């Protein structure tokens, strides 16, 4: 929850 | 499906369109679900080039691709976020917040959120670069419903990591700058915007009671209690944590919770199928039973004593431990009539059954609670009657067995119990 | 008898 990757 | 070699050749080509294509390829690589080659890209020296591409205002696509790539590098380990910050990415992403293209400013919001979410140090580093002013300025609209859905969720999520991570907590001047926007998001009708807002409130309410008062003085306790009864578990969880944090302060903050109607939802929360919701609700109960006697009376009048008895009887062990704390605090600060009502509800039998627990702390708390109840039975003179009640539910075997093991306070209190009420 | 924080 503390970081987010943008997976398209 | 490029190689890292090809990407580096493109980035070093000094052809703006070749660089765009290579940057797009890097984005597609860091975009895959299977393990991306983040450290490979870091080691190649591509991060300063990506950061410099963030400022090519003529080529908006390479701005977007670099932002996305940098975002995904920053989404990983703390060493990888460090690498992104070390490339000068923070001021450049703050400059990009003002992009006229929504997807690019959205990507800068995402990146700043990833960076700030790494911990205290990067959070304040983002705040010192002045991210908060343009971040809130992106929400300066009369109606939040006119904003794109994903835009709003990203801004909310980034604001929540700006409120996150104590030791040290966020600066006060920043919390006051964010709080009115935070309240406006907390009233917005989007389940994920509501979750993130409640998370932010729960972050802000964790600590000394000055910060709790800072949040409550904005009047969000009613809205928090309303959200407490939502049907979405991702909303109820952070709401319950913020409520639980607020009832750790002064009795006046606890009251302002109770008055909002919070106790009426607790029959659900104390029977919730999710163990963590039960644990958080019981812990909140324990900090209410440590309040004033009229507050304990409010707990009683809502019929929550039988629910506490139930949580002490059959629950997750952590929830039982929280219930034990609640009962000790209730017996510590309750009127004699209230302890009578607690014993009349059946508290003795599960209280004894938990003496066979494998936890030293819980036993101390239970034994302490028994001392309280006996002290109330002395004021009523019915000490032998409670003596035999503990007899009939197999309690005295457990006290006599407990009067002799490792911890000090355990055998001290339990030997005191034997030598004062069983002889 | 005091309130317990996280």
């Amino acid at each position: 929850e503390e970081k987010r990757k943008r997976t398209y | 499906n490029w190689s890292v070699e090809d990407i580096v050749k493109g980035i070093n080509s000094n052809n703006l369109e070749s660089q765009l294509q290579a940057t797009q390829a890097a984005r597609k690589l860091l975009s895959r679900e299977k393990q991306p080659p983040i450290d490979n890209i870091i080691r190649a020296g591509l991060i300063p080039k990506f950061v410099s591409f963030l400022g090519k205002t003529d080529c908006s696509p390479i701005q977007f691709e670099s932002a996305w790539a940098l975002t995904n590098i920053a989404s990983g380990t703390s060493e990888q976020t460090k690498a992104v910050v070390d490339g000068g990415a923070i001021p450049a992403f703050i400059s990009l917040l003002a992009s006229p293209h929504a997807h690019i400013s959205e990507q800068a919001v995402w990146a700043l959120g990833n960076i700030a979410g790494d911990g205290s140090a990067f959070r304040d580093l983002v705040i010192k670069h002045g991210a908060i002013d343009p971040l809130l300025a992106l929400l300066a609209v009369p109606d939040l419903s006119t904003l794109a859905c994903g835009y709003l969720r990203n801004l909310t999520w980034t604001l929540s990591n700006l409120c996150r991570n104590k030791n040290p907590a966020p600066p006060l001047d920043a919390v006051e700058q964010i709080l009115p926007t935070l309240v406006r998001l907390l009233h917005h009708n989007d389940p994920e915007v509501l979750a993130d807002s409640c998370w932010a409130i729960s972050y802000l309410t964790d600590g000394p009671n000055e910060r709790i008062e800072m949040v409550v003085k904005k009047g969000v306790v009613p809205q928090l209690v309303k959200l407490l009864g939502a049907t979405e578990l991702p909303i109820v969880t952070p709401a319950l944590r913020a409520i639980g944090n607020i009832v750790t302060g002064t009795d006046e903050q606890t009251q302002k919770v109770i008055d909002a109607g919070a106790l009426a939802v607790f029959p659900s929360l104390l029977t919730n199928p999710k163990t963590n919701i039960q644990k958080e609700a019981t812990w909140t109960m324990s900090n209410i039973t440590a309040g004033r006697q009229d507050q304990i009376q409010q707990v009683v009048n809502h019929g929550l004593v039988p629910f506490l008895v139930g949580v002490l009887s059959k629950a997750d062990f952590k929830t039982q431990k929280e219930a034990a704390w609640a009962i000790t605090n209730y017996t510590s600060g309750g009127t004699v009539e209230q302890i009578v009502y607690l014993v009349h509800c059946g508290i003795i039998e599960p209280l004894m059954n938990l003496l066979s627990a494998k936890d030293t702390k819980i036993i101390q708390v239970i034994l302490d609670a028994i001392s309280n109840i006996f002290q109330a039975a002395e004021k009523l003179g019915e000490t032998e009657k409670l003596s035999i009640m503990i007899e009939e539910c197999g309690g005295l075997d457990k006290i006599e067995a407990l009067q002799r093991h490792e911890n000090e306070s355990v055998y001290k209190a339990s030997l005191n119990l034997i030598e004062k009420y069983f002889s």
